[PDB]
């Protein structure tokens, strides 16, 4: 089954600011290598389209930080609770 | 898991064409970038699973 | 923070805006100076905000915010339904030195080594009553300030009532912690649930029957059964006595007895039944039964003896 459609413009927005990132510092031999970057980009996003992984579920990535703080967080209260409470 | 195999020898299915060095050396900056990235992406994926378990074990035990 | 200036708000537009400046003078918080600037003849939202620029130009912590919620509930003190416990002690334990610090000290620390995240305000008011306000929590939430629990406390007395809103996860918690800050060993709940604190406080007390005693028209009409009527009510005054009565609103009885009248003569189980009476104000309705000539002169004990039982709860099998 192939994966859904969210992580495939993640894995392309990505791309496109990696060569963004990577276009800014190029001075001489501007369009040809960027056009030869769309055309690989392109490319291995038809890769990845005719590839089959088995299916896996999950939201957005732009909250990965706050989420594993926070995470970080419960984990470390519930610890310390569960400590005083043992010793108790 | 499995296209990550498929995405590494995408490296030298790709150096075989190309041999201009500056094209080379960006072909090999943002493979390495990419590879990282990746990398990155799916241990924090896993891990962020494992302390959600970890988080609703831990709650139901002090509850 | 902005969840505070929330909780203000929220407070403040609860509150109504005719008894609004009593309640702010109560709580003593914001200087007097800083009350004649704000105009209260504007509309109300007007001065909400006003208020809370004001309250926000000072530095507000949660406890300010807690002492005003005790304060609002107080003065309200009817839109909860509450509860009694009764504690009893040893017979081997002399009489204890009741302490509001120790009190305090002691009823903070049992809940901090409870839980982790929980939020206790005190108010000590006259005729010796505690108020408490707890605002619940665990380790892993912060403390919610949209259920809170009231529980109000008399020194040196076996009795403490309680605002039945979310302490049904926590209730033998709040049980122990009571029991334990006093200096008590058992703690039961009592058969009595009711919206009125007067009226609860009234009953338990047993203090609604004050009457002490101490040396210190159209002859054509003749009333036929006359007799019948003097008598019902002398047995209605007998029994239901002549002060006024408390004001309840609710009473129920639960019933598992068999049924006795050719018509289910061979049936050998229970019929069971559930009966609500419900009222405006219970206990004046039904002292007006007899001499309507709805029910018979004496009426039955289950329901001449609500305030004497000191119960509202009851089950009766066979």
């Amino acid at each position: 089954q192939p994966l859904s459609k969210s992580t495939r413009d993640h894995l392309q927005t990505m791309m496109e600011s990696v060569i963004m990132t990577i276009l800014s510092n190029s001075i001489k031999e501007k369009e040809e290598i960027q056009y030869h970057l769309n055309f690989l980009k392109k490319r291995l996003l038809q890769q990845c389209e005719t590839l089959k992984v088995p299916p896996k579920k999950m939201e957005d990535l732009t909250n990965v930080s706050s989420l594993l703080n926070m995470e970080r967080a419960r984990d470390k209260a519930n610890e310390e609770g569960l400590a005083l409470l043992q010793e108790e | 898991n499995i296209v990550l195999p498929e995405f590494e020898k995408t490296h030298l299915e790709h150096q075989q064409r190309i041999e201009s060095k500056v094209c080379k050396a960006a072909i090999a900056t943002f493979y390495v970038n990419v590879k990282e990235q990746f990398i990155k992406m799916l241990k924090e994926s896993q891990m962020l699973t494992n302390l959600k378990r970890k988080n609703a074990k831990m709650i139901s035990d002090i509850e | 923070d902005e969840t505070v200036a929330e909780f203000i708000k929220r407070t403040i537009l609860k509150i109504p805006m005719n008894e609004l400046t009593t309640i702010l003078k109560a709580w003593d918080f914001l200087s007097e100076n800083q009350l004649q600037t704000v105009n209260f003849r504007q509309r109300k939202e007007s001065v909400v905000q006003h208020l809370i620029h004001l309250c926000e130009e000072k530095r507000a912590s949660i406890s300010d915010a807690a002492l005003l919620d005790i304060i609002y509930m107080q003065f309200h003190q009817h839109q909860k339904v509450w509860e009694v416990f009764q504690m009893s002690k040893g017979p081997g334990e002399d009489v204890d030195l009741f302490d509001m610090k120790q009190f305090k000290n002691s009823f903070k620390k049992i809940l901090q080594r409870a839980l982790k995240n929980v939020t206790v305000s005190f108010r000590e008011t006259e005729e010796n009553a505690v108020w408490i306000r707890i605002a619940w929590g665990t380790q892993y939430t912060k403390p919610n300030q949209y259920k809170p629990t009231y529980v109000v406390y008399y020194s040196q007395t076996p009795y403490a009532f309680t605002s039945s809103s979310m302490l049904r996860r926590n209730t033998p918690l709040l049980g122990q912690a009571l029991t334990i800050a006093s200096k008590h060993h058992q703690i039961v709940k009592m058969d009595l649930r009711s919206r009125y604190l007067d009226s609860l406080k009234a009953i338990v007390f047993k203090q609604y029957n004050q009457t002490f005693e101490t040396h210190n028209m159209d002859s054509r009409i003749i009333h036929e059964n006359i007799v019948e009527k003097e008598r019902v009510q002398r047995i209605t005054q007998e029994t239901f006595g002549d002060y006024p009565q408390p004001q309840l609103e609710f009473a129920q009885y639960k019933l598992e007895t068999k049924f006795k009248s050719s018509i289910l003569a061979e049936r050998e189980e229970p019929l069971r039944c559930l009966i609500k009476f419900s009222s405006p104000h219970l206990l004046e309705a039904l002292k007006s039964l007899a001499p309507a000539g709805i029910a018979d002169a004496p009426l039955s004990p289950l329901l001449t003896c609500i305030p004497n039982k000191r119960m509202n709860y009851f089950k009766i099998r066979d």
